[PDB]
RNA sequence: CCCUAAGCAAUCACUUAGUGGAAAAGGAAGUGAUCGAGCGAUGACAACCAGGAGGUGGGCUUGGAAGCAGCCAUCCUUUGA
């Protein structure tokens, strides 16, 4: 039975991510040519919801925490428009571009 | 801090010296940063002479009924459980209506199992 | 009330005078709100008293264009500058001085500023010390009798 | 990371912390404030 | 004195023998003599007149940004340390013996303990600021010393 | 007529601790440095009657911690104008007191560089017994002063004034007002509000303090 | 200096008093505030006061103001009455709640003859006149 | 200790840098020993909550400065602030 929880939210035009093999295989797509593909490693499963988010569920909070941080790491956002993966709770401070 | 509350009942003796926790619960729950992030949502307040102690007893959106001890737990303690709680029921809300069975079950035995490190790839 | 208050944003119109242009123009603008209701508002109550008087209106934003005000009486400056002299304040206060008053126009002005709508209940040697602090503030002299 | 001999906090949020045997400063609000001892 | 560099205007001779300075203390102790605070040394060396000019300049400088109007020129600093002793030196590309040097500049030996600065008419966290950004321009270990 | 009289001020009741000593055998630097490594402050305690003759001296030692407490609580010039209880015993911790007795700190050598006390001079003061005492001044109403309001700065020319103090009544400190000079004027010794069983050593024309006009 | 502060402002206005209540103070601003010490203060002969409930824990030791103790917790606005009127006493609080419309500040407990009277209990003491 | 003849010598403390076993001005505050001070059960510091006012928009400057471009003053009051 899961107990540790982390969620993630992907802003971006074009940006999506998708589950493949019952939460064990996460798939995304960042822009590139080419998609993205991470294994989802034990006491850990990964669901994807309708608001572009991205959950990381599991029982182990050391693998939770650093496989949230590792989908978290592939993409961090940018400071001009805030496009990228990141944190639900986080906020992230743009500045304008000249 | 009220956005995952329906109903609140407070219930407390105004001569008894244990009162601090249960009036800075509503100290917490009647301030102007509370009432205007839930207009629905429903306080109660009950006074009595006789000798029952101080409840604070809450309902959830999904029909979940807790009471606490607020004779000696203080009110921030309380504060902070209810958002335990409340977070947990969000996320089993969040996964129910996508579809997805709660709760979810993970075997336990892959504790024990060796995880490599997760490299990205194309 | 219930209304999430906005901004308290002041003005000083002259009494008789609320055309809503020359001051109730981009000052009310700047915030959403309407120049009619608070202009006919306003001229329904300073009917009784003498005109091209700097009247002080605090007005109280809100989001559904609703507007609870309180009227002021004129600013404790004018009143200490237009009972004493030249409206002109020092290049350098409390060393360099324009006019003088010993004792009785602070008192009645205090008298006078005791009308605030919630000053009902300070007191006269409150309000005469505030009033002094005021005075001290511009460059202008008091004693305890001109003569 | 601006990287020298004299490390020190130049505002509010900038904490010292000590990364593998070596005196880091780290910043919340400003990233020019992160400086390495060096 | 000679404005701001300090030196003296004439001399007896041109040139002194080199001495020593490495040694030396107040042996009764120190105390101020004119202001409410001051800069004194802790250990023994030489101060050249551009040193000590530089030192100066930074406390009048602190001063003049920290306090302006009448206050201004309220603080009053006084400079206890003097530069006349000479130093010479030869040029690039010249052998060992054909004389003494020409001299090249002015110095001043200072002693464990020698007051070098004396600060009055300021707040007590100005002067101690001030000895802080003095005694950035000094090759020796000084302390701020406070009247008691 | 030998107490302070009204209006006055009087030594404080916080700092009236009693100095501790143990004796020492020996006078020279070879034991003044076994003295300091062991954590002791070398001192001697003499009387006026007899200068030729040693003047029936002992040589003591007071411990370094309460006596740079002293120092630095009271200031320099505050605890040389200031009267002590010294109590000598033969060893710490016993009861074997030796000598106690009324003195005055007569100096204090402070190190030039690391300013650790190196010496303490201690003369016996019981009451009928005249001293030359340096009393500090302390300045007060300089928010008060004309002179000092329309922009004009402080010159301080004394810090401390020497006066023959009988023992009973040596003052702490001079408190000197400043409430009514305006600019161009000068306080000089004989203002000064002291005793009238104090004799100033120092001749009565001597300046103190002046407010000199500013930069206009 | 807070603490004696307090204690000389406790123990001016027990010179006269006879009895001693506490308003929950919570939502009250700076000016309703004032007006409800205005209020009490021409309109009556009574004093507000806000203080440290362990201050005038201590300050009131000694006292035949000593059966308070329980009820001195959360937001206290101490109300020193120096007269004897309890009927215009308690009857402005009732004039100001149903003007102001404020359910959220009540009155409770209040110490009248080695006695706390329950807000309910003290509710028909405002009726008997003199 | 072995290289290398003779002690993994005995008692009490300290460092965890291979410092020992090269180098300053300056920086950071790890780890001990000791002397004071300040606050403190009248409730401190860390934490959470709710206030944080009025004369007043203090005047001068000034297309505009209202606590926050610059200059002068920096007072007074209700208060728990
Ligand atoms: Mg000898
Ligand atoms: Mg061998
Ligand atoms: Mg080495
Ligand atoms: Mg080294
Ligand atoms: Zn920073």
């Amino acid at each position: 039975e899961a107990k540790f929880f982390r969620f993630l939210k992907i802003v971006g035009v074009g940006y999506k991510a998708r589950a493949e093999e019952a939460g064990r295989f996460l798939y995304l797509k960042l822009g590139y040519s080419h998609e993205v593909e991470l294994a989802v490693p034990p006491a850990v499963r990964v669901f994807c919801f309708k608001n572009n988010v991205v959950c990381c569920t599991g029982i182990d909070k050391d693998r939770v925490h650093q496989f949230a941080a590792t989908v978290r790491s592939c993409k961090p956002p940018e400071v001009y428009k805030g496009k990228g993966i990141m944190y639900v709770d986080e906020v992230v401070k743009k500045k304008v571009g000249k | 801090m009220l956005k995952f509350l329906s109903k609140v009942k407070i219930e407390f003796n105004t001569l008894d010296p244990r009162l601090a926790s249960c009036v800075e619960f509503l100290a917490q729950c009647n301030a102007r940063k509370a009432k205007e992030s839930n207009p629905n949502c429903q306080v109660l307040v009950k006074r009595r002479t006789d000798d029952q102690p101080p409840q604070i007893s809450v309902t959830f959106v999904n029909g979940v009924e807790e009471a606490f001890d607020a004779a000696a737990t203080s009110a921030q303690s309380i504060r902070k459980m209810i958002l335990d709680k409340g977070q947990y029921l969000e996320t089993e809300q969040m996964f129910r209506e996508a579809g997805e069975q709660w709760p979810v079950i993970i075997p336990e035995e892959e504790i024990h199992q060796e995880a490599p490190g997760v490299k990205p790839r194309k | 009330t219930r209304r999430a208050v906005a901004g308290t944003i002041k003005l000083t119109v002259l009494a008789g005078k609320a055309s809503p242009g020359p001051p109730v123009s981009p000052a009310l603008g700047p915030y959403r709100l309407n120049m009619m209701a608070f202009c006919k508002d306003f001229n329904a109550r300073t009917q009784k008293y003498k005109p091209d008087t700097p009247m002080a209106v605090k007005i109280t934003a809100y989001m559904d264009h609703s507007f609870e005000f309180s009227v002021k009486s004129p600013t404790v400056s004018w009143y200490i500058k237009k009972a004493a002299g030249v409206d002109k304040g020092s290049t350098r206060p409390g060393h360099l001085t324009v006019t003088t008053l010993s004792v009785r126009h602070v008192y009645e002005i205090a008298k006078v500023k005791q009308t605030d709508p919630f000053c009902q209940y300070m007191p006269l040697e409150s309000i005469c010390k505030s009033i002094i602090g005021t005075a001290n503030s511009m460059g202008i002299k008091i004693v305890q009798d001109l003569e | 990371m601006k990287v020298r001999s004299s490390v020190k906090k130049m505002c509010e949020f900038c904490k010292t912390v000590k990364r593998r045997g070596r005196v880091y400063v780290i910043c919340s609000s400003n990233p020019k404030h992160k400086q390495r001892q060096g | 004195k000679k404005g701001d560099v300090l030196y003296p205007k004439r001399t007896k001779y041109s040139k002194y023998r080199k001495g020593r300075c490495s040694r030396g203390c107040k042996p009764d102790g120190t105390k101020l003599g004119f202001g409410r605070y001051g800069i004194k040394s802790c250990k023994a060396g030489r101060l050249s007149y551009r040193a000590i000019e530089a030192a100066r300049r930074a406390i009048i400088g602190h001063f003049h940004r920290a306090m302006s109007g009448q206050f201004r020129r309220n603080g009053k600093i006084w400079v206890r340390v003097f530069a006349d002793l000479p130093i010479t030196g030869k040029p690039t590309e010249v052998r060992m013996g054909r004389g003494k040097g020409n001299p090249t500049g002015w110095i001043a030996r200072v002693s464990t303990g020698q007051i070098l600065f004396e600060m009055d008419g300021v707040s007590l966290a100005n002067a101690r600021q001030a000895a802080t950004l003095a005694a950035h321009k000094l090759c020796l270990s000084t302390k701020f010393v406070q009247w008691s | 007529q030998l107490e302070y009289l009204p209006g006055f001020p009087r030594p404080d009741a916080k700092h009236a601790e009693t100095i501790l000593a143990v004796p020492r055998s020996d006078s020279g630097k070879n034991i003044s440095a076994k003295e300091r490594k062991a954590g002791r402050v070398p001192s001697i305690i003499f009387e006026q009657e007899d200068g030729q003759h040693g003047g029936n001296k002992r040589l003591v030692s007071v411990q370094t911690n309460q006596i740079r407490k002293l120092v630095t609580h009271l200031g320099y010039s505050f605890f040389l104008s200031r009267l002590f209880d010294v109590e000598v015993r033969s060893e710490i911790g016993s009861d074997e007191v030796i000598e106690k007795v009324r003195a005055l700190p007569r100096s204090i050598h402070l190190h030039s560089g690391t300013d650790a006390p190196l010496n303490v001079t201690f003369i016996r003061a019981p009451p009928g017994t005249l001293l030359k005492v340096d009393i500090p001044l302390v300045f007060i109403g300089d928010d008060v002063s004309p002179g000092l309001k329309k922009g004009a700065s402080l010159n301080t020319i004394k810090r401390t004034v020497k006066f023959l103090c009988p023992a009973e009544i040596v003052p702490p400190y001079i408190e000197v007002d400043l409430s009514l000079l305006d600019v161009g004027q000068k306080l000089v010794a004989g203002d000064l509000k002291v005793h009238p069983a104090l004799k100033l050593i120092r001749p009565k024309d001597e300046p103190i303090v002046k407010i000199a006009g500013g930069r206009v | 200096r807070r603490a004696l502060l307090v204690a000389g402002k406790t123990k001016i206005n027990l010179q006269n008093c006879h009895f001693i209540t506490g308003i929950n103070y919570n939502g009250l601003t700076v000016k309703q505030l004032q007006e409800l010490r205005g209020i009490l203060r021409e309109n009556s002969n009574t004093k507000l006061l806000v203080a440290k409930n362990t201050l005038v824990f201590k300050a009131l030791e000694g006292t035949k103001w000593e059966s308070l103790k329980p009820c001195m917790k959360g937001m206290n606005a101490w109300i020193f009455v120096q007269t004897e009127d309890i009927p215009a006493a308690l009857k402005t609080f009732v004039s100001f709640q149903k003007e102001k419309k404020l359910f959220d500040n009540n009155l409770g407990g209040a110490v009248f003859e080695k006695k706390l009277y329950g807000p309910q209990d003290y509710k028909v003491i405002e009726t008997m006149p003199s």
